[PDB]
Parts: structure tokens; C-alpha cells; sequence
């Protein structure tokens, strides 16, 4: 009567999804002598619902079996019991049965060497199985094999060797997913680690500009550490502090090892943002991440063509003289050039000699007699002074 | 029986403050002599009853520079001395260099003269690393000479060096008093600094109005050989600005691909064993070049 | 009364709930049927007829030598148990450092209240492990079924104790 | 010398369809005797020659049913037999219940009747773990008898029972012709189910427009002891609402505090052991209130 | 010659910041023969800065010694030359020089018990050390010690228990700090575990209305499973979809374990999202994050009082008719109660039958003859119409 | 040429940086000033003079012999070294992983190339651990200064081998 009597097989099996699975129940002979009971009193519950009498088979006396078709439940649990005494269950043996699929064959399988950090490999994983699958990293040279790498629970798809990087020698990789229902490898891959390097991207970036024209800054940064095993390419991108997209240098410009670089044709007095990347000359593997950004200002230059100039003029409170307003207005900031420090202002009467004032406004007020004047402006900056715009006010009379 | 001369036979030599003890060249040693200062005649005396075969100077001072004259008690001239005073020896200033493989130089100057005559002992040996004693000489690691060939010149050769072992160099200034002996160490491959490239050019390229083309040729002291290439690093500049820009060309070529258009540019290159041994060669002379127009 | 005896009582109820919970969501996922057994587990001999009556030094022994049998089965459980019941955890695991731990605090509670310690039993040999995963899950049942049963009347006993002290 | 009858002392039982063999009661083991059915005159006959001691029927039939009457082949009068047709009895159908620690109460019906003298023989016995056999009586956990108190009531009593023990009752339904044992797995613990609470008022708060007070007592059948307390559950909705709102109270008294204001309240209350052994009650007749104004 | 000759004491010290700290180097015999130096040829280095001369001090003919006062370095690396041959530096030995505060006491050491997850406590750091210190929680009864907690790198402040909590039995629970420079205890805090629990937030919660009333809805939601241990408690709040901050319940409403509450005095029509959490009924502990949040809307009900109603009367196209244009405005929200359904219009002839007429929109045009009407507007929502408006528009006579 | 003897060179070339970097780094970190020796490291007894002359076994056999000198003391600096050089991981294990793994690629070498292989030298008995974590920087220096000459021969003679195979 003690200990479990009988058995259930197979042990713990696992199937397919929509293929067959027959279970037999066995009773041992001190159970079936003491309850006078045989296997036409077995009956079949799973997940506490109860088999359908139709679908029992009586394999023997002593044992009963039933078949189940197109299985498609995930998890059936399986319990054998006896009806004793009659009208009363007791429980004689039990299984769990697990359904699924076998792992498909791992594709798209891809390494990457972050400089600085170990091999890790990304692979796609196929149809779901609802059970637990181990993934494996197996990676072996003709004459050795290397340490298996076993993927983490939470990244199934991904792994992440224990071993160094060794450059310049092909390794050969490939995964091997197994599950309880079944064994694959994958394709297996041959390359130089060489070829699969992320480098970290350019830092310590700086611009400076240069007090020689306004068209030109100087990039400067420090190469990541990388540099001592291949040889760098860049790609430098810029555009306006309010551009909303940004241009690019062509690649042919920047396709070898550098320290520094001078960006031309850069437009007047405009402030330009910066960001650079980096990898191996010839294009195998993948892009690294964006440097930071860096900022700088162009130097000083001079206004392309004189500002647009005008006047009114009105009756003066003293007799024998005319006020007159001077006005004008800022020059766009693309022909500005630049910061506005102060403007000029001449004057000069038919025959005389010149007057000029210096005034940080847009309008001057001034008393001249009712002779004609000459009247000229210009604005200065730190290089120079633009070219004169020219009127002539004619005398009251004309 | 005194101690044979330094330079020339019947001089020595004497430091001021310090004590001097002459003797009487041409006097069989036991006779008594007489010693006198030239042009005065006051008889000198000395800690041996006042009549040897020795004279003894405890004073040494300036006044004690001149000529001296010997003479036996008879009245017969044994002989001259010149007392030329002096300093010891300073430690000398070594400093070494090497454009090729094989042979490395040394140069010294002294840090001091003193007014005696500084000749040079020179020497080195090579440093093993049992280190049981100074002795290991089977293939006689010892020192070895360093011949001056016009006997000038203030440098040692090393012909047939070890590339790759470290060297203590000895080098010794002796005047008649004592030794005050430069050790430097130096290994080849640390040491080593190749002269700049020769003959640098930059032409323009047409078509490309931001690219130019820079060449030179290896020093002519570096044999080129497969064994030990050099990398170079290349400089450029535009005229007024103030910030190099650097560049590391692969070979004796390197176009420049961010030269300001229409703008002279200065341009620079210095050369180092492309191993990284040794330390990076002086900046090459400036050369300057024009991008073309377009 | 006395804040210990409250103590205990409380605790006690706390672990028959997570008895009781982890009982019957084991018997849901392995729905058993029939009446289980194990050699090993005392016969709890008691008919709740007269309770009172009974003196301090026995109710607290039946409970020690009850206790302890069933914390080496949970123990057992756990070492030799097969991986069907990994599903349990760690709600399983819990239990067992709940239901050691109060165990030990009531030899603490003996020594407080006087009573008489027992002599050091002889303890019972190892079980021998389960023969399959599925004996593993009828001996979870059991232990799960059977702890329900004593910590009701442990709560129980120490009531009777906290009428008086 | 026949079976010792079952009810009345000269009828005997029989099943249609089956076969009964009929005894002459008054008549020498030996002596041949002769059958007939009531108003019938034919001779019965029977596979032991024709003429025994005991009549035999194939046939169970319900023409079959009636009074039947056996004499010697003398023309004396032998005795009479009752032939009564009915079937096997069916499994009876049991349930029990217990509103206290000590006793606990089965109760079954029939399934089908038969028509026979359906009686009942009633047991329980104590499961034990050891399992060597069904023999482990040294207590003697046997069987033991269900005393039916007025002979009727169809249940039976348990005095003295276990409380955390499993029992096993086996009620078995006999007739004259086998049994069919109705076995019921019962443990006190688990099947308990104490009366609902009596006298349920609801009281409003003065002061406090949406708080009312329900109090309750122990159900009579339940003595209140320290061991065994009872947890609460107190449901209660407004008029015209279909969803009951849930509270557990403390004690025996509840204040509800999100009654809706000026609103008819119905609640009703169920009761469990305080260790949640056995299930809840039913629920309370409900009781109706209404919060104070204001 | 060979193995490093002689020794520096102490092997490797750690001293308190602002402390002093005296070396000694002392040379083997047999070194110092081989080179023929001593204690006065012996030059000491820091960090490759020499160190003045001045600072030695010769304590016998084989060993010298420094004295450093006040120190101010976090790792003075020290090593001990001699000069050997003269103008030749060789190493003799060397040591590192760590220096620090030794730890505070820790204060304001608190834990908490999440509901499914073990013990978890923190406390307040001192100053920084810039050493290694190791933080272990400690844990004993007066007859047992409980297994060490070792704090993380990540998390010296805190740390995690190995062991599940069981409540309703004192713990006597403190943290110990110690480093190469010191050893030192917090104060001790005697506690229940049971008053340290932080329960998860009601779950499953779900607004349901009741076709009753409108001012009334009702909350549900599932406890969480330690209502086994702890007699739970909440806090309602509530505020309209549109308001901006959160009302709140009388926590004495609420002071009680429930899995349900009726609000009420809601504003009609109005749309709720509710949150909730719990504590236990004592208030010892620290409160569970918020619920998720539900949504609910009130059950209809009718307008409060006869909407605005006026009118605009032209000349028909047919004679003998007057066109009347009745207009009226939509309902506020708040007076509104709802959805509006439809609305119907009323027109009663003095002594005359009266007409109905349903509109699904704010004008209707009529044809009327010349005598006087009675208009009535009323609004009718799934409840019932509200009261009318009712005015007299006099003949065009008047 | 061919392509596995590129190859090997190229290695060296990263693995001679490698060594100059860690090198530099650590006598930054450590200023051990003075000449430091080990009784184990071999001479390099090469000067340079004339090194095409050589054939081929000897100079791949001499270069096995020293890595393999080296890497057991690199091995020797990881297990029985003092905490004071934990500073130098992983820069240290990278280089460990690199080493061996370049001096195996060699042996691999030796067997395409045909070369003699050399007879099973008796291994060298261990390296008693340092005295003192100071004496294991010392250590350091040695294996590193040393190894950084090795392979500066080592690209060397493989550039050799290029010229002819
Ligand atoms: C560097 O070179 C100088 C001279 O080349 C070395 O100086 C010499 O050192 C020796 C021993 O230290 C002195 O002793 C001499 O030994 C010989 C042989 O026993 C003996 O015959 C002499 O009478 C004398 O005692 C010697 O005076 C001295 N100077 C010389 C030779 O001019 C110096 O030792 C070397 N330093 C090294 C190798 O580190
Ligand atoms: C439940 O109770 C019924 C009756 O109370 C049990 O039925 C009885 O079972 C026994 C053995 O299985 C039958 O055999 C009898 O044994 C006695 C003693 O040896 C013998 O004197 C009789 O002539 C007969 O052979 C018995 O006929 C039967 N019915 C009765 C006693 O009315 C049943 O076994 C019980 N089920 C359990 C305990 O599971
Ligand atoms: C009745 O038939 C069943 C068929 O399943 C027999 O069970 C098998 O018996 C063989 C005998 O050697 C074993 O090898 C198998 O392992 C048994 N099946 C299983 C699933 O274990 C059974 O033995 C037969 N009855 C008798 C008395 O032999
Ligand atoms: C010279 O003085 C020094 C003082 O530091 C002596 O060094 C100590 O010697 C004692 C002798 O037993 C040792 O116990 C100490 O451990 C030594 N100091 C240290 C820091 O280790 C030294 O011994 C003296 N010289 C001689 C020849 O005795
Ligand atoms: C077994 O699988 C076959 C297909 O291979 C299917 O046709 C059949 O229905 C399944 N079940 C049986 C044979 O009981
Ligand atoms: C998968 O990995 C786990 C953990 O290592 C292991 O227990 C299990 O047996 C593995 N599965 C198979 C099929 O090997
Ligand atoms: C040592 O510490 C004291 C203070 O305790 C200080 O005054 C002194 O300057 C320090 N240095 C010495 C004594 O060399
Ligand atoms: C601190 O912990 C680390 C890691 O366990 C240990 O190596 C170190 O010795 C500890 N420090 C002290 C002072 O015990």
C-alpha cells in the first residue's frame, strides 16, 4: 500500500505541437490484489478535467493506455487513478507533459567588437517554444576550441564571450541553440575580429576659429585609443545653429587617419555645431555612435556694400537753420558681418571742410545753415568701414 | 726613486691648499739637498729636519706658482720643477645620439677646465643580468675602448653594437690628482632618433582645389631596409595662423586634403621607427606650396 | 497576559494562511486525488473533546516533536526533492524560514515560562529520496496537508495558554 | 432447513428476471410436495426431477407477482409464500455538515426505492497513516455504530469526534439481495460550516450622515470559546442596487462608512472559524436600515 | 646583488588625514657593501617629485628616515633610492601611502519590508573616505545571529538580507562600517518587522456606476494578499477629468480593510479618474506608491431649471401667415445634466388644440397665422423633459 | 608572400603596442627608477649585426623559448601577485589572453611551415610568489620591459621570414 505503486511511462517526455503521444498507466500487483481492481478501472483526469470514458485502451490486464491526437495544449498534466472500493479516487502515479517545437536554425547571426569591451554576438531567434532553451557561443580554430560562451537568461539572443579580443587572427563562430525537444547549430561564420570593431567615438572635441579670414574654424579631438590597430576614417557633418538638418563633407575628404581638420567655405559671423564618427578605412563592420557636440564663432569681417541711407527734414527752432533727421536701418545680419560696434557720419558743404560725428544710434539730430551739404555714412567694425552711401540733398529752392 | 712625471719629465703638478711634495730629480736618493724660489734666496725648510731628498709644500697657495730650482748643499744644480696649480676634475656632461642601427655616439664637454691638463679616459661595457658580481666576462663584457680618430672630435663609436641591450657608458676625466667618472646608461632601441627626411616637397594637384601632395625621401644616415620601416608624421600650416595640423602618412607621400584654398601653406615632418623605438627625429627645414586656383 | 504568548499565537496564524494558500494552489496545478500518506508523520491523536484539561508541559511538547519532524521533511523536500517542485519556490522557501524560525523561538519561550525541557530525542534516520519527480509532489502534499493540521491547533494550543498567562 | 427468512417469518424475496428459488416452510427435508399459484390449478415444475423440498423460478417475472401456496403430495397444507418482485438497491446519496467542534451529521436519501424493505446500515471509521493493512485496532478504529434516535431522522451522530482527523463514513443501503456501500471521505476541519448570526440590527450614528452601526450575535449552536473564534463578513447595498459591497468586521459589531445618504439599506452577514477551517456560512436574513438626516 | 635588498616599514600603513607619518628605509648588509654607501646616500621620491634634502633624517649609519607632518595627499607613493656609484639612482624598495577619515558612525538608518520581497534597509554615509569600506547590516536575537548582509559596490548605503522576513517577532537589526583605517558600529534599533512593511498598491481597480442616482459611483479593486498580516487602510482622492489638483477623502472614512467604496455628492455628467493607497491602520511605516488609474462616468439625470428662450418674427411669403423664427441657446454643462437627446416644441392657439413638434436643433421656422400662440420649449433627456418656458408674444396690434 | 605569415607580424606589431602602452602606464603609476632584474629572463644575447644570415629554425625557436619564458611569469604576476597590481587589469589579462594565444598560432605555424619541431624541454620548477606586493611591481616592470623587446624582435624576424616565404 505505501510508496507510490506502479509507474507511468515515458518518464517525463516531451513532443511536438500536433503530433501523437500515447501514455500507459501500470498497476503493481500488490495494488491491484488489494483493491480487486484492474485496468479497466483506470481513468484519466488532466488540469482537473476529466478524460472522456470513449478514449481509454485496455493495453493488458494490468495496464491501460490512452492515445491523444493533434496534441495542442502547452502543459498537459497527467494523473493515472484508480476507482478502489468504487466510487472514490486515489491517486497512483503522475507526469507532466510539455509540448512545443525544436529550435529553428539561429540566422542573421552578427558579431561586434566594442574597443575596449569583449566579442559580443547577436543572433535572430525564430517561432516561439515556451520552453526553456539554452544558448550557446561556440567558437574553435582547426587545432582549439574556445571557452563556450552561455548566454544570460535575460538576452537569450545575444552573448557576450569571457575571453580578450585577439586581432588579426580568423576565428571561427557560430550558436548552437538545444532544447529537451531537440539539437541544431547554426551556419557557421568565418572573420577576422579586425573587421567586426565598434570604436568608440572622437572626444575631447574642440573648435577654435583663426583671426586670419572669417570662412574657416579648426577641429580639433583626440583619436580613440583603437588608432594603434586600424586606421581611422571620419565623417564630419555641420550646419547652422538654426539649421534644421545637417550637410556632410564628402567621405573621400575624410577617408584616412587624422587629428584635426579645417572646415572652408563657412558662412560670416554664423555659429556651427559639430559632431563626428568614425571606423575603419575600408567599410567592414558597423558605424560607431555620435561624438559630442562642439561649438564655435567665425571671426570678424567686414559689410559687402553700403547700408540703405535717407533723411527728413523739418523746420529748425533757430532762424537761419534746418533740422534735419538723419535715418537709417540695421543691415541684415548676412551683410552686417558681424557684431555692429558704432557708425560714422560725415558731412561736408560745396568748398568746406569735413565734419564727421560718430554716433551708436539709428538717428542724429544736427543744426546746419541752408547751404547744400554732402552726407555720407558708414559703419565700422573691427576690420574696417564699409563704403559710403551717397546723396545729394538739394538747397531749399530747387 | 720619486713618482714618474705626468707630461713632460721633470714637472709636477699641485693643487692649492692642499699638500705638495716635490723632489729633487738628479740627486741619488739619501743626499741633502737645498731648494729655492726663483730669483729669491731664502732657504726653504720642511718637516724632515730641513735637508732631504723631498721637498714638502703644506702651504700651496698662489704665491707658491712659478718656477723652482734644486740644488745639492755643493753648490751643483739637480734640476728644475714648474709647479702649475690647479682644480680637480668636474664631473663631465654626457649626452649620446644614433641614426642607425648599429652605431650610436657620445659627446662630453667638461664643467670645468681647472688650467690642468684634462685628457679623457673612455669606455663602456654591456650590463647582464646573473649579476653574482661584476665579474661574468667569459665573452669579456669589460671595458672597451673608444678610439678618437684624429684623437679629437669628443665622441665615442660603438661598432657592432648590441641593438636591443642596454649599455652603462664609463666615461672618466682624469687630471694627475683623481677621477670623477659620467656613467650613463643607454639602450639602442631607446635611445634612437633618425635625421629628418630630405628634400621635401609639396606640388599641387589639379582638378582638387583642396588637395596637395607632399614628398621626401628617407635620411641618407638610415639605410631603407625591410626589417625596420619609419612612420612619419607630417605638419601643415597656413601663413599667419598659429595651431599645427598634424597627419601620420603611410610611405614617403601624403596628400593633404584640408589645405585653405588659395593660401600658402608651411609644411613640416619628422621620422621615428615605425616600431615606435627610440624617440621621434628635430622638425625637417619648412617648405612652402600654393593650392591651384578653380 | 503576556506579549510573548500574544506573539507567538499571531505568528502562528500568519504561517497556517500561507500553509493554507500554498496547499491548495499546489493541489490546483497538481490536482491530486485520493488520500496520501507518508510513514513518517505523527498521528495527530487529538479529538479537541477536552483541551483545557490538558497540562502546559504536553501540549508544548506534542507540538516541539510534530514541528520538528515536519521542518525536516520541508528540509527534505528542498535537498532531495525532484525538479517538478521547483514551481513552489519561493514560496516554499519562505515556509520554511517562517516555520524554522518559529520553532526556535518557542524553545525560547520554554526557557522563559520554566517548563521542563525535554531530554534530546534520538533523531530520526534520513529519508531515503523520493523514487520519481510525482512522489516528490505527493510528499509536498502531505507535508503542506499535514503542517495545515498542526499549526490549526497550535494557534489552538497557544490560545488555551493565553486564557491563563 | 431453508434460509432463515428476512422480514415475516413465512415470505420470501425475489428480483424479476433473476432466480428465486422458493422453500415449502412446514414440510420434512425429504418429503416430496407439490406447487400451485393462487386460483391456478396447474402443476409448477422444476429441473429436480419435478417433486423436492424447495420450488425453483426461472422465469422472475411479474406475472410472477402474488401469493403462492405449497402442499404435499398428501393434500396437506405445507404453508404459504409471498413472492414480492423488485430490483437491486441504487448507491445512496450523502452529504454531511457540523456547526460545532464535537459533533458533525450525515444525511442520505435513496436514489431509486425499489420496492423493497430498504434499510440502512451506517458506520464510520478512523483512518490511520501506518497502512501494513485494514488492521491497525488496537483503539479499534472499526466500525462503529450510528444510533438512530427515534429509528429515523436519516442520519447519523458523531459524539466525541475528532477534530482534525479524516474520517471515512461508509453507508451502506441493503435489501434481501446485496449492498451498495456509499463511501464519504469527511474532516471536521474542513467541511464546517456554523449557522448564520442572529438578531441583525442596523442603527444609525446620530452626527454622522453616512455611518451606520450593525451588531450581531454568536449563532446558538456555536458556543463561544476562546479557542475557536469566527471571523466576519458583513455585506450591504442600497435599495435598487445589484452589487453587494464587502467588509470583514472585527468582533460582533461593524460601522459601515460609505452608505449612501437618506437611502434604504439592506445587509446580511455570514460567519467562518476564525482560521478559516471549514467554509462560510450561508448568508443572514437581511435587515434594513436608513442613515439619520442632515 | 639579486632580490630586493632590505625593506621599508611599515609594509603598507594607512594613516588619518592631518596625522603624521614617520618612514624608515634600511639597507642590507650586503647592499650596502657591494656599492659602498649608506643611510646619507639615500635619496627619497614621491609620485616622481623629489624630495627636498632638507627632510631627511639620518636615525642610523644603515637606515634613513622622513618625516611627513599634515598630511594633505590621498596616495603618496613612496620609494627609497640609493645613489649608488654615484649620480645613479637605483630602486631598494617601495611602498604606497594611503590616507583617509576613518568612518562615522551611520545615522538615520532606516528598512522596510516590500510585500514579496525580502528586508531592504538604508542609511546616511558620513564624509567621503576614498578608500575601499565594506558595509555589512547586522542582525541578531539575544540567542541567535543572523546571517551578514554584504552592501554592493553600487550600493554601499544599502543592503538586502538573504533570508525572508518573518513578522510579529522583535529583530534587533544595525549596520557596521569598516575600513583599513578603522572599525566602528551604528547605534542599535529594536523593531517588529511587521511595522516595516511597504504594501504593493491596490490592483484590478474598476469604476462601475449605478442606474440610480447620478451623484453616486462605486469603486472596486482587488487587496493585496498581505491584508493575511495587516489590517489594511486608504486614502481616496478624486477631482474632475478637467480640474488640476486632488481632493481627498476623510482619512477616518477609511481607516479600515475594505475591497470597495461607494463616493458620493459627484457632479452629474461628469467624468472621475480615481487612485488609491494603502498602509496599515497604525500609520507605523511608509506609505505604498499610488494605484493605476480608473475612470467612470455618472448616470443621466435631467436639466435643473427651463432653459433661455426667446424668438425673431418676419412677414411670411404666404399672406395671411407670420414667420416666426424660434432660437434659444444649449444648455451650460452644468445645467445641462447630459446628453442632449432632442428637444420638443409646443405652439397652443387661444382655445385651440395643441400642437408638438420634435427638433434636433436650435431654430425651427413655422408658418403661423395672425392670431395670438402660446410657445412652450421643453428638453428631454433619458430621465424625463425639464419645466418650460413659457412667454406671451402679444398680437402685432398691441 | 604568404598569408598566414602576414598575419603573425601584424600581431606582433598590436601586441608590441599593446605592451609599450601598459608599460609606459605602470612605471607612470609606479616610478621604479634604476636598472631591475629577474634571474629567469633570458639574455638577448642579439645584436642586430646581422640577422637575414640566420636560418630559419633557430630564430622561431629562439623566440618560443623566451615567450614562453614570458608567459609563464605573466602567468606567475596574475596567481601569486600582490593586490598593490590589480591596478593593471584587465589591461594585464588581455595581454596574458593575447601572448598565449600568439604563441600557439606559432606552433600552429611551425607545422605548416615544416619546420623541426624542438625536443620537450623540461619546464623550469616555479617562481617562489614575491615577498612582498612592492616586489611584485618590481616584477612587473621586468616581465613588461622585458617582453617589450621580445616582440620588438619578434616583428622583426618574422618581417624577415616575409621577405623570402
Ligand atoms: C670606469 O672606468 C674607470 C677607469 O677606466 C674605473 O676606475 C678604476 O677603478 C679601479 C677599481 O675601482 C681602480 O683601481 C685600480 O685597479 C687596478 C687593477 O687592480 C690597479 O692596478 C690600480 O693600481 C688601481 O688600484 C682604478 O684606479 C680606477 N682608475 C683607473 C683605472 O684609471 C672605474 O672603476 C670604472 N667604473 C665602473 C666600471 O663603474
Ligand atoms: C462498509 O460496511 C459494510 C457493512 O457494514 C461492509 O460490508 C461487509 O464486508 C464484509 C467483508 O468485505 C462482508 O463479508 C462478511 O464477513 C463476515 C466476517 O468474516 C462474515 O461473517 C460474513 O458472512 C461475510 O462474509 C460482508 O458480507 C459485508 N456486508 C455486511 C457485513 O453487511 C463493507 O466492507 C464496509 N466497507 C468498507 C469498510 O470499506
Ligand atoms: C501486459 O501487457 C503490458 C504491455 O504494456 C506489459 O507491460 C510491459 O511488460 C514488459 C515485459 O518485459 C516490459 O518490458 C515493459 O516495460 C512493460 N511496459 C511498460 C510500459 O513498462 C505487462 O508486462 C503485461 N503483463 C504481464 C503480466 O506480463
Ligand atoms: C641602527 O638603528 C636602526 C633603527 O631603526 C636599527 O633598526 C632596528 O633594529 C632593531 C634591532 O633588533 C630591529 O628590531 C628593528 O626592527 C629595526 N628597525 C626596523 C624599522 O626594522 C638597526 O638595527 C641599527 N643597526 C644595527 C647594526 O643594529
Ligand atoms: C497519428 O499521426 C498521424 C499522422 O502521422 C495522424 O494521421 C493520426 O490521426 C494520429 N493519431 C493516431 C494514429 O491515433
Ligand atoms: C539548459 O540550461 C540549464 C541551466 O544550465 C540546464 O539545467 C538544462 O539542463 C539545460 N537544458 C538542456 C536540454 O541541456
Ligand atoms: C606631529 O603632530 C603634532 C600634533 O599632534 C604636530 O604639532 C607636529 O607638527 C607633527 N609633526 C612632528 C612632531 O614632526
Ligand atoms: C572589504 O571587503 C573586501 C571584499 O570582501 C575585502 O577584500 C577587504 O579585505 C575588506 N576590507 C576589510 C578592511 O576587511
Amino acid at each position: 500500500l505505501l510508496d507510490p505503486c506502479g509507474y507511468i511511462s515515458p518518464e517525463s517526455p516531451v513532443v511536438q505541437l500536433h503530433s501523437n503521444f500515447t501514455a500507459v498507466c501500470v498497476l503493481k500487483e500488490k495494488c491491484m490484489d488489494y483493491f480487486h481492481v484492474n485496468a479497466n478501472y483506470i481513468v484519466w483526469k488532466t488540469n482537473h478535467f476529466t478524460i472522456p470514458k470513449e478514449q481509454y485502451t485496455i493495453i493488458n490486464r494490468t495496464a491501460s493506455s490512452v492515445t491523444f491526437t493533434d496534441i495542442a495544449s502547452l502543459n498537459i498534466q497527467l494523473t493515472c487513478n484508480i476507482l478502489t472500493f468504487g466510487q472514490l479516487e486515489q491517486n497512483v502515479y503522475g507526469i507532466t507533459i510539455i509540448s512545443g517545437l525544436p529550435p529553428e536554425k539561429p540566422k542573421n547571426l552578427s558579431c561586434i567588437v566594442n574597443e575596449g569591451k569583449k566579442m559580443r554576438c547577436e543572433w535572430d531567434g525564430g517561432r516561439e517554444t515556451h520552453l526553456e532553451t539554452n544558448f550557446t557561443l561556440k567558437s574553435e580554430w582547426a587545432t582549439h576550441k574556445f571557452a563556450d560562451c552561455k548566454a544570460k537568461r535575460d538576452t537569450p539572443t545575444s552573448c557576450t564571450v569571457d575571453y580578450s579580443t585577439v586581432y588579426f587572427v580568423n576565428i571561427e563562430v557560430w550558436v548552437e541553440a538545444e532544447n529537451a525537444l531537440g539539437k541544431v547549430t547554426s551556419d557557421h561564420i568565418n572573420f577576422d575580429p579586425v573587421y567586426k570593431v565598434k570604436p568608440n567615438p572622437p572626444h575631447n572635441l574642440s573648435v577654435i576659429n583663426s583671426e586670419e579670414l572669417s570662412s574657416i574654424l579648426k577641429l580639433t579631438w583626440t583619436n580613440p585609443s583603437i588608432k594603434s590597430v586600424i586606421i581611422l576614417k571620419y565623417n564630419i557633418q555641420y550646419r547652422t545653429k538654426d539649421a534644421s538638418t545637417w550637410s556632410q563633407i564628402p567621405p573621400e575628404d575624410t577617408a584616412s587617419t587624422r587629428s584635426s581638420f579645417t572646415v572652408q567655405d563657412l558662412k560670416p559671423f554664423t555659429e556651427y555645431v559639430f559632431r563626428i564618427r568614425c571606423m575603419k578605412e575600408d567599410g567592414k563592420g558597423y558605424w560607431s555612435d555620435w561624438s559630442e557636440e562642439a561649438s564655435g564663432i567665425t571671426y570678424e569681417d567686414r559689410p559687402s556694400k553700403a547700408p540703405s541711407f535717407w533723411y527728413k527734414i523739418d523746420p529748425s527752432h533757430t532762424q537761419g537753420y534746418r533740422t534735419v533727421q538723419l535715418v537709417w536701418k540695421t543691415l541684415p545680419p548676412f551683410e552686417a558681418n558681424g557684431k555692429i560696434l558704432d557708425y560714422e557720419v560725415t558731412l561736408t558743404r560745396w568748398k568746406s571742410h569735413l565734419q564727421n560725428y560718430t554716433v551708436n544710434a539709428t538717428k542724429l539730430t544736427v543744426n546746419l545753415t541752408n547751404d547744400r551739404y554732402l552726407a555720407t555714412l558708414t559703419v565700422r567694425n573691427l576690420v574696417g568701414k564699409s563704403d559710403a552711401a551717397v546723396l545729394t540733398i538739394p538747397a531749399c529752392d530747387f | 726613486p720619486c713618482p714618474q712625471a705626468w707630461g713632460p719629465p721633470g714637472v709636477q703638478y699641485g693643487q692649492p691648499g692642499r699638500s705638495v711634495k716635490l723632489c729633487c730629480p738628479g740627486v741619488t736618493a739619501g743626499d741633502p739637498v737645498s731648494w729655492f724660489r726663483d730669483g729669491e734666496p731664502k732657504l726653504l725648510q720642511g718637516p724632515d729636519s730641513g735637508l732631504g731628498h723631498e721637498l714638502v709644500l703644506a702651504q700651496a697657495d698662489s704665491t707658491d706658482e712659478g718656477t723652482y730650482i734644486c740644488q745639492t748643499l755643493d753648490g751643483a744644480l739637480g734640476g728644475t720643477v714648474t709647479l702649475q696649480l690647479g682644480y680637480p676634475p668636474a664631473r663631465p656632461v654626457v649626452s649620446c645620439q644614433a641614426a642607425d642601427y648599429e652605431n650610436f655616439s657620445c659627446t662630453w664637454s667638461p664643467s670645468q677646465i681647472s688650467g690642468l691638463p684634462t685628457r679623457y679616459l673612455t669606455s663602456y661595457r654591456k650590463k647582464t643580468v646573473l649579476g653574482a658580481d661584476s665579474q661574468r666576462r667569459s665573452p669579456s663584457t669589460g671595458p672597451w675602448p673608444c678610439p678618437q680618430d684624429p684623437l679629437g672630435a669628443a665622441r665615442c663609436v660603438v661598432h657592432g653594437a648590441e641593438f636591443w641591450s642596454q649599455y652603462r657608458i664609463n666615461v672618466t676625466e682624469v687630471n694627475p690628482l683623481g677621477a670623477s667618472t659620467r656613467l650613463l646608461d643607454v639602450s639602442l632601441q631607446s635611445i634612437l632618433r633618425p635625421d629628418p627626411p630630405q628634400g621635401l616637397r609639396v606640388e599641387s594637384v589639379p582638378g582638387y582645389p583642396r588637395r596637395l601632395r607632399a614628398s621626401w625621401t628617407y635620411p641618407a644616415s638610415w639605410p631603407s631596409q625591410p626589417h625596420f620601416l619609419l612612420k612619419f608624421r607630417l605638419q601643415y600650416r597656413p601663413a599667419q595662423h598659429p595651431a599645427w595640423s598634424t597627419v601620420e602618412p603611410a610611405g614617403l607621400e601624403e596628400v593633404i586634403t584640408d589645405a585653405v584654398a588659395g593660401l600658402p601653406h608651411a609644411v613640416r615632418v619628422s621620422a621615428r621607427d615605425f616600431l615606435d623605438a627610440g624617440t621621434w627625429s628635430t622638425w625637417s627645414p619648412e617648405a612652402w606650396g600654393t593650392p591651384s586656383t578653380g | 497576559p503576556r506579549a510573548e504568548l500574544d506573539s507567538t499565537v499571531l505568528l502562528t496564524r500568519s504561517l497556517l494562511a500561507d500553509t493554507r494558500q500554498l496547499a491548495a494552489q499546489l493541489r490546483d496545478k497538481f490536482p491530486a486525488d485520493g488520500d496520501h500518506n507518508l510513514d513518517s508523520l505523527p498521528t495527530l491523536a487529538m479529538s479537541a473533546g477536552a483541551l483545557g484539561a490538558l497540562q502546559l508541559p504536553g501540549v508544548l511538547t506534542r507540538l516541539r516533536a510534530d514541528l520538528l519532524s515536519y521542518l525536516r521533511h520541508v528540509q527534505w523536500l528542498r535537498r532531495a526533492g525532484g525538479s517538478s517542485l521547483k514551481t513552489l519556490e519561493p514560496e516554499l522557501g519562505t515556509l520554511q524560514a517562517r516555520l524554522d524560525r518559529l520553532l526556535r523561538r518557542l524553545q525560547l519561550l520554554m526557557s522563559r515560562l520554566a517548563l521542563p525541557q525535554p531530554p534530546p530525542d534520538p533523531p530520526a534516520p534520513p529519508l531515503a529520496p523520493p523514487s520519481s519527480a510525482w512522489g516528490g509532489i505527493r510528499a509536498a502534499h502531505a507535508i503542506l496537508g499535514g503542517l495545515h493540521l498542526t499549526l490549526d491547533w497550535a494557534v489552538r494550543g497557544l490560545l488555551l495558554l493565553k486564557t491563563r498567562l
